[PDB]
């Protein structure tokens, strides 16, 4: 009944996908010591 | 199945995840790089 | 409504979480590894804590030439 | 200066008394609907 | 002659051409596939 | 020439104040219904 | 009705061109006193020894100021938080030298403005309105209290209260930055969000209502004649406004409820300015903006500067220069 | 009639969750890249080679101190394209040279154009007047004057604002110390428009909410409004009386009120932009000549204007060596202006 | 002359307040 | 309306109000000239900017 | 409040405007030299 | 570079798992449109 | 000549006069210091 | 104070010219019939 | 400044002559 892939789907993922990636990256940075 | 996991549980778990990650970021202000030490 | 499935329907569905209990952690772990492996430093050219200065140098490696800027940074990085 | 002090003390007291006694004069009743 | 920056210029020119070309190709394609429904 | 420093404003206001008075009166006369 | 009863009736009358009211009984004389003293002082007051170091600062027009540089200068540091009414001075000449007008003005103004806030409740009650306009006005009021009263209390002197002038205001801001790093304080950042956002939402609401005015006029007349004071029908199409703004962003990001929309318009700037007021009121007790000076260090221990450290260099410039003759000991502790 | 253009037009203008339109072809990639560039830079990219600063989460900065910093002064006003003669296609060197700054500034600029085109497009399709687009000219005037015109009049992009919280704070303080920007009447009109706008926002919202008609039984009054209702939800007549009696004047015309709400902050931002165009050329309101002549001749003459210049002089001397590292300033302790003790 | 000018403009503004309040176009209810 | 000697001579030049060519007409050719003009502006910008550096073109007072 | 019956319209015709402007401008042309002195 | 593979390894395994869990519903959506 | 039909009456109501005078006077109060310099 | 001598005339005209323009418009509005 | 002032007043006068002649109120027989 409802479509799965839409313009809305793309817009959501262009933001969501890098966000989670970036958050994991910044999470890891919290353990870096000089 | 569209409606099985109640929205209030999703909100609570999602919210708790935000608090944990931001909490980690605050912990990092006091340890390692950017800690002044 | 504009036709697309309601977000509330989607994020409460089993099939969504079947998919995203995998995709979300995978991306998070990928990001983690981007930093933990040190690849992030080399992609963007960001100094590691031990690569801001040479051991006895106390002068900042500032770019001072427009068209020989790329070579200047290279020269600076050799001096490490 | 003493005369000025006394004058201002009297002026201020006068207006303060007006404010207190004014609000004591059935203020809740001074509205357009339920006068209570 | 073709200085390095003239080559760089052509590269930037082609990259923009490719970005714009592909964008409009994809949008034209999707527009033709998913047409709006109108009354006759 | 070392002229009086208030001469300019004196002249400008001498011209503008009454000229404006007249202009106001004329224009409001014209705008009245005929 | 006796004299008192008729007087009360007049005071609280809904038919006065300007509402008086009980708060008005205090507001009117205090604001008049503050206004009259301010105007006279701004025009004619001699130089004031703000910092108590016998270095009088000229604030008034007749003593070499213009509108931009002119001020009513804060009272002497020698006075501190001491009450300095006219009758405490040996003479008006002394009173003026020591900045007596400042105290007279700010005390009368703050009382009158507090009563202005009370008066707003009061009339709303007389008119059968809801009562919270005065709550909106508490944001700017609290901000006036912050710079004229709370900050001086925290610092121990009305000499550190904001001057009553355009350049004196900037002086207060620059020194505040030097001593509290206000820019790096989240309450001031919230304040900026409140005023930047308030301006944004003002322009937003203005543009959206104007965009959706219903055609009631000809090309040759102002569209404003399309609305008549007290008409029962709404003058714009909110459904059309929502249809526009919901498409600009997305549907659920736009308001379709006017009451909710207007609440948001009230709450955003008001809350932000509350935080701004609280920034100043809490930096009054020296809980300052974030300090990340030398926060980033390399493997050896070399300081790697951030933009925070560049802010620090600017702050140091303000610090070492301000009140250049006032400090005898190495730390500026208030 | 119904060719490929018209078919493409149909699809672009579909009523969907996120409207696209023709303007979306410009807007979405430029906006996405500007935002993406900022997030990328502040997370991973240094400012060591351009500024001698750390500027990313990777280096240990926090949300307040991260930035995408401007290129080095020696870059002049180079567009600094990835494939340009400075970076020569090398992505790493491009990042190290401040290429992300021009990337963000330029995509940001074309993004704002796309957004304002979007405002025009949607308004036309929905059949409303384009006042929202018009009001958005103010944010555009600000972005263009500050991020483009200002540095273009200066020596290089270096002196443009860097994209960061603390970096922007630095920009404010620089403008105080070097331009005495608080003294500028165009900035002052800007302040009046912003604070006046915030005032109008607060007062109008509060007035509506406190002159509501009772249109329901609820003590929570939000449900007692219908989007499609013909009637005003609040009393303009009561609102008008209240303000007339409180303040002396009140709005009586709702259309004027709402236009005035557009006018005030929009005009203010425009005025501030004009001031910054002047500062691009160091054409400042720095001094009052009369004040300076008097003060120079008369060492007992002091005003808040003279006090603030002393602060500026401190800002300049103390911040310049680290803030302008390309100048190689060495100011021996003895030359630094300082008051007593401090 | 500057003081006179500044005080003049200020006085004109205060006079304007008086007229704007007391000699305003009176709000009249219509439809 | 008043006719004049000059008005009569110029009449033909103001007689075709609203006259259009059908459909898209010369829009495609217009687009090509616009495209070329954009490239032209980009070239002169990049020369002035020292982003495009050409032999024998020294962008300075000294040439 | 009832209208004041003593109110009258005021006029200045075009010729009077021109005569008045001539008077003002010529007076200023005459007096200006003395104002400048 | 080996880290490029190590970093993108979770990403590609996640995209594949998402395709397997949506392919019956993705083929169904595309055939409906065509 | 016959009248020009494009001619239109012009208006400025009292509120607009007040708003306009306020703008002007306040702009003068602001810019005057810089004019005197 | 050694102020700019043209400051007075500049201020005066800045006030008078537009103020007068508004007064002209206002008065000729009032004098119109209705 | 004086010369400008004198020439300005003079120029306004000549302009007035123009309007007073060519844009006069036309004399009419009723
Ligand atoms: C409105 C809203 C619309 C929406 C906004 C749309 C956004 C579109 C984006 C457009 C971006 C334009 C980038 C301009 C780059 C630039 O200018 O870059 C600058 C270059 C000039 O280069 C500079 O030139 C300087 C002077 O050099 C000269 O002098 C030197 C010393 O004597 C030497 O002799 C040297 O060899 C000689 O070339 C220095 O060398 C600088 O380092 C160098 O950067 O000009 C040039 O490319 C071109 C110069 C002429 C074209 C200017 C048109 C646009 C700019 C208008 C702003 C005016 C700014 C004035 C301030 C007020
Ligand atoms: C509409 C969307 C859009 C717009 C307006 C821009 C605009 C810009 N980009 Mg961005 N970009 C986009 C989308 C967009 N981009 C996308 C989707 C990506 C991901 C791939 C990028 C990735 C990107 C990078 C990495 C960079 C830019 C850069 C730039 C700038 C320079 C572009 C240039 O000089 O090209 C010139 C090309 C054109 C103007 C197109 C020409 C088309 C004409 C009309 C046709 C002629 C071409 C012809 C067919 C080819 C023949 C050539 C032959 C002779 C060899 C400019 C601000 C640079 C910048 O920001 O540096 C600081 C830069 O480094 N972009
Ligand atoms: C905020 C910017 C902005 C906005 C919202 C508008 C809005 C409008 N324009 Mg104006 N215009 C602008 C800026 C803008 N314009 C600029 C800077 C110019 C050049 C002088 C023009 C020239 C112009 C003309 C001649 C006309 C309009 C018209 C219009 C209207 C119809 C839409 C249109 O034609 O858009 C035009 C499209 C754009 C502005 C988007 C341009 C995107 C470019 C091509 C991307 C280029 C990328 C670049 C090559 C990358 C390299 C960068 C380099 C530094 C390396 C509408 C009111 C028309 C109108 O009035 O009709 C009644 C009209 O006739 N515009
Ligand atoms: C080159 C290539 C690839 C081209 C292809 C382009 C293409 C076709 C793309 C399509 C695919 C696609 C969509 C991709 C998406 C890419 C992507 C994610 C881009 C992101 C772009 C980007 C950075 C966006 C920034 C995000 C953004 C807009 C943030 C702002 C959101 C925000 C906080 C909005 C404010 C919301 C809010 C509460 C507003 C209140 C304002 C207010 C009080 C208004 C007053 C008011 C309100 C009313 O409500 C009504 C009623 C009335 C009366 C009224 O007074
Ligand atoms: C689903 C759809 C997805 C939508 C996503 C849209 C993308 C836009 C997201 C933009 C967010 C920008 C904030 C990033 C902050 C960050 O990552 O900090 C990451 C930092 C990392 O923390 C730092 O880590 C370093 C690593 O070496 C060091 O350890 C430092 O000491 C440490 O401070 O965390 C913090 O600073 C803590 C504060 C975070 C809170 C930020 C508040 C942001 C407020 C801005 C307003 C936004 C508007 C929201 C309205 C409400
Ligand atoms: C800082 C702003 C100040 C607001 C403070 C108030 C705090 C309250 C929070 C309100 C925040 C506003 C969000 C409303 C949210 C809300 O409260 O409504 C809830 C709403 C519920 O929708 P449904 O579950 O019904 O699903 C939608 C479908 O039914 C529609 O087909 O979900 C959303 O709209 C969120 C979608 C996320 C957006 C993802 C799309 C990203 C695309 C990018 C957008 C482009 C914009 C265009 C410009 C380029
Ligand atoms: C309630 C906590 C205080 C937070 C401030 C928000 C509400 C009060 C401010 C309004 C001042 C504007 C002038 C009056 C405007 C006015 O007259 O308002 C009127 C509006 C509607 O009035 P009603 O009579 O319908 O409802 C109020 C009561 O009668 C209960 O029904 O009141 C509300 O919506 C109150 C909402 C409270 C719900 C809690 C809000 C919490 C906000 C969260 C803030 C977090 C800050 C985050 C920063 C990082
Ligand atoms: C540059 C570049 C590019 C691109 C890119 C991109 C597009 C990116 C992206 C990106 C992204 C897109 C990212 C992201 C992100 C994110 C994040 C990092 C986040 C976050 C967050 C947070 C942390 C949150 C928080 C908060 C808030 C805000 C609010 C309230 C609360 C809280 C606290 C929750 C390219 C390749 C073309 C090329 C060249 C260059
Ligand atoms: C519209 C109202 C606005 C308010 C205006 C304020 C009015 C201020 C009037 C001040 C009156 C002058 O006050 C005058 O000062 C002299 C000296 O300066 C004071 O001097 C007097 O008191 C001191 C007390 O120690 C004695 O030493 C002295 O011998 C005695 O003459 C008196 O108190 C008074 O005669
Ligand atoms: C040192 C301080 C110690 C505090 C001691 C505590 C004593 C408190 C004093 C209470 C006396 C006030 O008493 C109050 O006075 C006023 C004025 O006369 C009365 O009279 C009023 O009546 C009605 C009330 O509806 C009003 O409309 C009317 O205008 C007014 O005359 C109030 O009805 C009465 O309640
Ligand atoms: C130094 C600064 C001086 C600034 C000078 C600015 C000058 C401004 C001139 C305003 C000109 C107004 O011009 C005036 O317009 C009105 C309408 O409004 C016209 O009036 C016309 O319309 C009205 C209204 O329907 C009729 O009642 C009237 O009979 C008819 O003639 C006048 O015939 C014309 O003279
Ligand atoms: C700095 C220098 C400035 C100097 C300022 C000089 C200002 C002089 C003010 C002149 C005011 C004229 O006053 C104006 O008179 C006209 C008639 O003439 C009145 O108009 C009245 O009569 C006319 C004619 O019968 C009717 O069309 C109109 O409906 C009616 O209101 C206006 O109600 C009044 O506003
Ligand atoms: C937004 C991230 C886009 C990724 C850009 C591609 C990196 S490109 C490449 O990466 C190498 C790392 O092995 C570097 O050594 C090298 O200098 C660099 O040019
Ligand atoms: C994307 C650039 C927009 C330029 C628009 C030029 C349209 S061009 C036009 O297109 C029609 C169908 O759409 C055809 O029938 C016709 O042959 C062609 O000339
Ligand atoms: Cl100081
Ligand atoms: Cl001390
Ligand atoms: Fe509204
Ligand atoms: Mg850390």
């Amino acid at each position: 009944s409802y479509p799965i892939f839409t313009v809305r789907w793309v817009a959501v993922h262009t933001l969501a996908v890098p966000t989670i990636f970036f958050l994991g990256a910044i999470a890891a940075m919290q353990f870096i010591q000089r | 199945e569209g409606g099985r996991i109640p929205l209030w549980i999703v909100a609570t778990v999602a919210g708790m995840g935000v608090i944990v990650i931001v909490g980690l970021f605050f912990y990092g202000a006091y340890a390692g790089l950017g800690s002044s030490l | 409504t504009t036709g697309e499935r309601p977000f509330s329907d989607i994020i409460t569905s089993v099939r969504y979480w079947v998919i995203h209990s995998i995709t979300i952690p995978a991306l998070f772990i990928a990001g983690w590894l981007f930093v933990s492996t040190g690849l992030a430093y080399d992609v963007f050219g960001t100094p590691r804590p031990d690569s801001y200065y040479a051991q006895e140098q106390r002068s900042i490696p500032l770019v001072t030439d427009r068209f020989e800027a790329k070579q200047q940074v290279e020269t600076f990085l050799e001096q490490l | 200066m003493e005369t000025l002090k006394i004058t201002v003390y009297i002026v201020v007291t006068f207006f303060v008394l007006l404010f207190v006694f004014g609000f004591l004069s059935g203020d809740p009743a001074r509205n357009p609907k339920r006068k209570d | 002659t073709i200085t390095p920056s003239l080559k760089g210029f052509f590269i930037g020119l082609l990259s923009g051409a490719v970005v714009l070309g592909l964008t409009f190709a994809v949008l034209i394609a999707i527009s033709q596939i998913d047409k709006v429904q109108r009354s006759l | 020439m070392e002229v009086n420093q208030l001469g300019l404003i004196a002249t400008a206001l001498f011209v503008l104040v009454p000229s404006v008075f007249l202009i106001i009166l004329y224009v409001q006369t014209e705008s009245q219904q005929k | 009705a006796n004299l008192w009863e008729r007087f009360c009736n007049w005071v609280t009358s809904t038919d006065n061109r300007l509402y008086v009211g009980w708060f008005g009984v205090i507001m009117i004389p205090t604001l008049l006193a503050a206004t009259i003293c301010f105007v006279i002082a701004f025009i004619a007051a001699p130089p004031v020894d703000i910092d108590g170091i016998r270095e009088p600062v000229s604030g008034s027009l007749l003593y070499g100021n213009n509108i931009i540089t002119g001020a009513v200068v804060p009272s002497s540091n020698a006075i501190g938080l001491h009450f300095y009414p006219i009758w405490e001075a040996a003479s008006l000449d002394e009173w003026l030298y020591n900045g007596g007008p400042y105290q007279l003005i700010i005390f009368h103004f703050l009382l009158g403005a507090s009563c202005y806030m009370g008066r707003q409740w009061e009339l709303s009650y007389r008119l059968g309105m809801r009562p919270w306009i005065c709550v909106a006005y508490s944001a700017p009021l609290a901000s006036a209290f912050a710079v004229f009263l709370i900050y001086p209390i925290g610092q121990g002197s009305f000499s550190d209260g904001m001057p009553l002038g355009i350049s004196g205001t900037f002086n207060f801001m620059i020194v505040f930055q030097a001593e509290h790093n206000i820019l790096m304080h989240p309450f001031h950042q919230l304040g900026v969000a409140g005023v930047f956002g308030g301006a944004l939402f003002c322009a937003m609401h203005g543009s959206l209502v104007t965009s959706s005015l219903i055609r009631e006029t000809t090309e040759t007349e102002s569209a404003n004649y399309g609305y008549k004071f007290g008409q029962e029908e709404e003058t714009y199409n909110i459904v059309a406004a929502h249809g526009y703004f919901g498409r600009l962003i997305f549907q659920y990001a736009s308001f379709n409820n006017s009451r909710s929309l207007h609440f948001f318009l009230a709450a955003w700037p008001v809350v932000g300015v509350w935080f701004a007021a609280l920034g100043i009121s809490t930096m009054a007790f020296n809980l300052n903006g974030f300090n990340f000076n030398h926060s980033v260090i390399d493997a050896k221990g070399n300081v790697i500067n951030t933009w925070a450290d560049i802010i620090n260099r600017a702050n140091l410039g303000m610090e070492v220069m301000h009140e250049r003759n006032a400090h005898n000991f190495p730390l500026d502790l208030a | 009639e119904r060719g490929w253009f018209d078919i493409l037009d149909d699809w672009l203008k579909r009523d969907r969750f996120v409207f696209v339109g023709w303007s979306g072809i410009l807007l979405f990639p430029c906006a996405y890249l500007a935002l993406g560039g900022w997030l990328t830079g502040t997370t991973f990219v240094t400012s060591w080679y351009t500024h001698g600063l750390a500027s990313s989460y990777l280096e240990g900065c926090n949300f307040l101190t991260v930035a995408v910093s401007t290129p080095a002064n020696s870059m002049g006003h180079s567009l600094l394209l990835l494939w340009g003669p400075e970076a020569q296609g090398d992505f790493t060197r491009w990042c190290q040279l401040g290429g992300l700054w021009t990337f963000i500034a330029l995509h940001g600029a074309f993004g704002l154009i796309g957004f304002m085109l979007r405002q025009f497009e949607i308004a036309r399709l929905v059949g409303v007047r384009p006042y929202n687009a018009i009001a958005f000219s103010a944010p555009i005037a600000v972005f263009v004057s500050v991020f483009l015109i200002y540095p273009l009049g200066q020596s290089s992009w270096f002196f443009a604002p860097s994209f960061g919280v603390a970096a922007i704070f630095r920009f404010l303080l620089f403008f105080q110390g070097f331009h005495n920007w608080t003294l500028n009447p165009f900035h002052m009109m800007g302040v009046a428009g912003v604070l006046g706008g915030a005032l109008l926002c607060a007062i109008h919202g509060a007035t509506v909410e406190n002159t509501l008609f009772q249109d329901g039984e609820g003590a929570s009054t939000f449900r007692a409004f219908n989007p499609t209702q013909a009637e005003e939800t609040y009393s303009m007549v009561t609102a008008n009386r209240f303000w007339s009696q409180i303040f002396g004047i009140a709005f009586s015309n709702k259309r004027w009120l709402h236009f005035f709400m557009l006018f005030v902050p929009v005009t203010g931002l425009w005025m501030s932009a004009i001031g910054v165009v002047g500062l691009a050329l160091n054409l400042r309101s720095y001094d009052f000549i009369s004040q300076e002549i008097r003060a120079a001749e008369d060492p007992e003459f002091e005003t808040f204007y003279t006090k603030n210049l002393l602060l500026n002089e401190g800002i300049r001397a103390w911040m310049a060596p680290q803030d302008q590292p390309h100048e190689n300033f060495v100011f021996p302790e003895e030359v630094l202006p300082r008051g007593n003790a401090l | 002359m500057e003081t006179i000018t500044y005080v003049f403009i200020f006085a004109c503004i205060i006079a304007l307040f008086f007229f704007a309040i007391f000699f305003r176009e009176p709000p009249r209810i219509t439809k | 309306a008043r006719r004049t000697w000059l008005g009569d001579i110029l009449r033909p030049l103001n007689s075709e109000y609203g006259k259009v060519a059908p459909g898209w007409g010369t829009t495609p050719l217009m687009a090509v000239f616009m495209g070329l003009f954009l490239v032209f502006l980009l070239i002169i910008l990049e020369i002035y900017n020292s982003t495009l550096i050409l032999d024998g073109v020294n962008v300075s007072w000294k040439a | 409040m009832e209208p004041n019956p003593n109110r009258q319209p005021v006029e200045l015709n075009r010729t009077s405007l021109y005569l008045g402007l001539l008077l003002i401008l010529v007076l200023a042309l005459l007096f200006s030299s003395y104002f400048f002195n | 570079d080996w880290r490029v593979l190590v970093v993108l390894l979770p990403v590609l395994l996640a995209a594949g798992w998402a395709v397997r869990n949506i392919l019956p519903y993705a083929v169904k959506q595309v055939q409906k449109l065509l």
